[PDB]
């Protein structure tokens, strides 16, 4: 309904259509109740009114923000933080769109609605799935709802960008995303975090390696699918460590075997 | 302006599918020359020549261009500095 999206049947309220006044709320956008305890939490914080204020100021300006609100906090609105298994982080949402005007951005990472082009990060992901026997034919689409439902928490480390402009709302959503990740690693237990690229790695330093399992490699962008990534370690005593390349890791074949080794209903990836 | 640099430089009329902000040391291993900032790598695709085009700019809001990488099917990539 909100994740099985078809761009040919894409009829969602705009920001101004969902916020007729420039003042922006976030209580509205969050549906699934299993989040309020975190959400109410971040309202006690101080960056939160300034955050809605920045967003409003963007609509005052008047930006073409994507993703559209009724898909912002999407993965949250369909994954309760309890029936979650894997946390995959995207850096910055898809900035492009289509001649139809539909944004690639469906409020979650690496996923695009149906009948929409498949970017090459996602395609290199499919290449991997095929390489490690997790899929036979790479699908014609990039709707990753069947992954989200099964418990794959795919989000962008910056929930909004302005259409056609890339990496614009970092220092706005940092304070939100950091608290989200801290909430996850602290309150909940035996999650699996996946670090694709340097930025998601930086975000996975905030995680408790005593509790959770962390897969780490380079990013699925064509610039890096074949390149190692040299960064730091996870633990308290860091060493200079080189993590493998996206095409040299069984990213999805480690998730399932860990979840089984913790007696958890695995994740059927193929489509 | 990003869609226009690539046309001026290559004649290819293309749009940015995605982008990632990578770090100087992380670029230096692929380009050979180290940038003086973070590098947004903007990605586009050409199905006419079946090849990945990717522009290396400074981080927002400046977007100052730094390089252009064009990578074929087999994965070797021509590098033009800017």
């Amino acid at each position: 309904e909100y994740i099985l999206i078809d761009a040919n049947n894409y009829h969602f309220k705009s920001w101004i259509e969902c916020f007729p006044d420039c003042k922006v709320n976030l209580k509205l956008l969050l549906f699934r109740p299993e989040w309020f305890d975190f959400f109410k939490y971040v309202e006690s914080k101080t960056y939160f009114p300034q955050l809605e204020s920045k967003l409003s100021s963007y609509l005052e300006k008047r930006q073409r923000i994507v993703p559209y609100p009724e898909l912002l906090f999407n993965t949250m609105n369909v994954l309760p933080p309890g029936k979650i298994k894997v946390v995959i982080l995207g850096q910055d949402p898809y900035p492009g769109s289509c001649i139809s005007g539909v944004p690639y951005a469906m409020g979650c990472s690496f996923s695009v609605p149906l009948n929409c082009p498949v970017p090459k990060s996602l395609a290199n992901i499919y290449t991997n799935l095929i390489k490690f026997n997790h899929m036979r034919k790479a699908p014609k689409h990039g709707c990753l709802a069947s992954w989200i439902l099964q418990g794959t928490f795919m989000i962008n480390s910056a929930f909004t960008t302005v259409l056609n402009e890339s990496g614009v709302h970092a220092r706005t959503w940092e304070s939100f995303t950091a608290d989200l990740i801290d909430y996850l690693t602290d309150n909940y237990d035996d999650l699996i975090f996946v670090a694709w690229g340097a930025h998601a790695h930086k975000l996975c330093q905030r995680v408790d390696p005593k509790k959770h399992y962390i897969i780490t490699s380079s990013h699925p962008s064509p610039f890096s699918v074949s390149n190692t990534m040299t960064s730091m370690s996870y633990g308290p005593n860091p060493k200079k460590v080189t993590y493998p390349s996206f095409n040299s890791v069984d990213h999805f074949g480690k998730i399932n075997e860990h979840l089984k080794s913790r007696n958890k209903k695995p994740i059927f990836w193929d489509l | 302006n990003l869609s226009d640099i690539i046309e001026k430089e290559t004649g290819k009329q293309l749009v940015i599918q995605e982008s990632i902000l990578m770090l100087p040391e992380e670029v230096e291993e692929v380009i050979g020359n180290k940038p003086e900032s973070d590098i947004l790598v903007h990605t586009a695709y050409d199905e006419s020549t079946d090849e990945n085009v990717m522009l290396l700019t400074s981080d927002a809001p400046e977007y100052k261009p730094w390089a252009l990488v064009i990578q074929d099917s087999n994965g070797e990539n021509k590098i033009k500095m800017l």
